[PDB]
RNA sequence: CUUGAGUCUCGUAGAGGGGGGUAGAAUUCCAGGUGUAGCGGUGAAAUGCGUAGAGAUCUGGAGGAAUACCGGUGGCGAAGGCGGCCCCCUGGACGAAGACUGACGCUCAGGUGCGAAAGCGUGGGGAGCAAACAGGAUUAGAUACCCUGGUAGUCCACGCCGUAAACGAUGUCGACUUGGAGGUUGUGCCGGCGUGGCUUCCGGAGCUAACGCGUUAAGUCGACCGCCUGGGGAGUACGGCCGCAAGGUUAAAACUCAAAUGAAUUGACGGGGGCCCGCACAAGCGGUGGAGCAUGUGGUUUAAUUCGAUGCAACGCGA
């Protein structure tokens, strides 16, 4: 569990941060439920979203096939 | 059954040579409780068969076994209305059993005339895979080689 | 579930890792998902029911820790 | 004739088949077997073993292009994802890489409807 | 007058709505390369596809539709509904401090608006899917379920239709009345303690025919509206209104029955589930069914062929 991002006190995800956005998807590039990470509801949206930004501008992959 | 207490039965060894397979070998032979009957064309049979083999009554039994004991079977399956043979091994006293009621079946069927030489003209040609009891054993493992893939059931 | 054989390693460990790679992707799972349109009434139905009985069984469970059996 | 010792064994495992593929690294294929033309119809088709087979008659079929390394692409649900790959390797070929390339739509296109058997 | 109702200030979450753009995955099709005898499909097949080179695999292209994961008895919306990402326009909700207006409120026949899917009109579009349709199976038949194909339609714009088990089968608004465990979204103070909004499950009193409901009431009350009056005939006929049509809406009667119905209870049953057992299967051995004959029965015959037993549990049975 351990949501980090309240202990950060962060404002936004930043889709620019590869760095914590790779700890939020799995191998094949898909992303992890909050579940499994321990995140919360609202980071995980955010999370969601910032993801799905850095896919669109070719930061991180759709999926491990492309 | 469903309970499963279900033990061997004690099998007195053959007197001439003192083997429980032979024993079994004559029972399998018997019919109608006449086991003197049985036992005389064993006895016969066998005395013929080291006549011609030169080996011993024993040995040739046992060389005329190897060639008819089966080591794959099918047993059936029902799935979706089609039956799966599938196949299973078969464990050796199961071998030995088979083996001797294909041998005793293949020589009831042959046209000699007395029972011992029908049953000693079995054993010789099953001593060089020819029989209808080798023909069955054949049968059966290519029965069971068809169905190969269908090994899980 | 990309896997690639490392040096000195058997078949089938590497087989095993791409097994439980695969398992852990669920492409078999999506695969069966996907066979046939399942109508979202039908979805919306089977997730409420699997919700409803994951909670009563997790209540059953916590009630039957008080409970003895013998 | 040509020799290319480095390959790609593309399995299409589906329910009712599994076929192999044996290509150089361009996609250019080189020689197939299929578990229906290996002596299995219908049942014995879509087996474990049947695929089995078929993953021993394709390494037979390109035998001649001296290939020992294979990479391994698995694609479908098939029975024969796991025991082709075993058969492979039996073969005598040096597997470096194994793949699942069984497509995914993301959402994609409506599945033909359920079957009410 | 300010406590209900509302305005303003600052923020917060949200698949709320309308418009435009765009991304990646996949299907299909087209062109070509490699390659060669199958593919596909089912319970099993066959139709179908394939040596005129399919299927598989690689490359490039076209086009339409939908947005995996996130994803959640999560969120938003009056309901219907709403899900990739980005922008433009826009509605509501909520919280904290205040300030402001000063009962401006609640409900609502008629009216008006919105209203899934299917359907209809005109013009587009059409990948996938698929009523109809065709063929292949299955079967006694099989106008089906299964298979191979496949057109409306599903998509877009605009208009119509106005109905759904449009459901929480629970009208709206307000007040009051023990608890427990969560979810989500604010906010105050120091991971703890509060305090708001929405929400899931359990349960107390009480209520209920019972099942159950239970501060989100089906409890205790107040305001207003809608609706019911045995089953069938019938939400039908006729008339009116509405609709391009399909039809919608309003809505009877004759006649007929002595029931129809709800919930729960005990069985029985199930091609429901679980656990067991039996020469019940399985593994075996020997038979019956064919022949002749014995014997009983049915039937036929007869003056009479005495009466009885006559699925298992009558038929070498009373005898
Ligand atoms: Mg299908
Ligand atoms: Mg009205
Ligand atoms: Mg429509
Ligand atoms: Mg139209
Ligand atoms: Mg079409
Ligand atoms: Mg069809
Ligand atoms: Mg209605
Ligand atoms: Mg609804
Ligand atoms: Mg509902
Ligand atoms: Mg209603
Ligand atoms: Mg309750
Ligand atoms: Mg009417
Ligand atoms: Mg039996
Ligand atoms: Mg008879
Ligand atoms: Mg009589
Ligand atoms: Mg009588
Ligand atoms: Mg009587
Ligand atoms: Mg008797």
């Amino acid at each position: 569990k351990f949501c980090r991002f309240t202990a950060e006190g962060v404002q936004e995800i930043d889709y620019k941060d590869i760095a914590t956005l790779k700890n939020y998807i799995t191998e094949s590039g898909k992303i992890v439920p909050s579940r499994i990470t321990g995140t919360r509801a609202k980071y995980q949206r955010q999370l969601a979203r910032a993801i799905k930004r850095a896919r669109y501008l070719s930061l991180l992959p759709y999926t491990d096939r492309h | 059954p469903r309970r499963r207490v279900i033990g061997q039965r004690k099998i007195l060894p053959d007197p001439k040579f003192g083997s429980e397979l032979l024993a079994k070998f004559v029972n399998i032979l018997m019919v109608d409780g006449k086991k003197s009957t049985a036992e005389s064309i064993v006895y016969s049979a066998l005395e013929t068969l080291a006549q011609r083999s030169g080996k011993s009554e024993l040995e040739a039994f046992e060389v005329a076994l190897e060639n008819v004991r089966p080591t794959v079977e099918v047993k059936s399956r029902r799935v979706g209305g089609s039956t799966y043979q599938v196949p299973v091994e078969v464990r050796p006293v199961r071998r030995n059993a088979l083996a001797m009621r294909w041998i005793v079946e293949a020589a009831r069927k042959r046209g000699d005339k007395s029972m011992a030489l029908r049953l000693a003209n079995e054993l010789s040609d099953a001593a060089e895979n020819k029989g209808t009891a080798v023909k069955k054993r054949e049968d059966v493992h290519r029965m069971a080689e068809a169905n190969k893939a269908f090994a899980h059931y | 579930p990309v896997i690639k054989v490392r040096e000195n390693e058997p078949f089938d460990v590497a087989l095993r890792r791409f097994k439980r790679s695969c398992e852990k992707a669920g492409v078999l799972a999506e695969v069966r998902r996907r066979e046939f349109y399942e109508k979202p009434t039908t979805e919306r139905k089977r997730a409420k029911a699997s919700a409803v009985k994951r909670h009563a069984k997790k209540l059953a469970r916590e009630n039957a820790r008080r409970t003895r059996l013998y | 004739r040509k020799q290319v010792s480095d390959g790609v064994a593309h399995i299409h495992a589906s329910f009712n088949n599994t076929i192999v593929t044996i290509t150089d690294r361009q996609g250019n294929a080189l020689g197939w077997a299929t578990a229906g033309g290996s002596g299995f119809r219908g049942s014995r088709k879509s087996t474990p073993f049947a695929a089995q087979v078929a993953a021993e008659r394709c390494a037979d079929a390109v035998k001649e292009y001296g290939i020992k390394n294979l990479e391994v692409m698995v694609k479908g649900p098939g029975p024969g994802r796991e025991s082709t790959i075993r058969a492979l390797n039996a073969a005598g070929f040096r597997i470096t890489n194994i793949t699942d390339v069984t497509p995914i739509p993301h959402x994609g296109c409506r599945p033909p409807k359920k079957r009410r058997v």
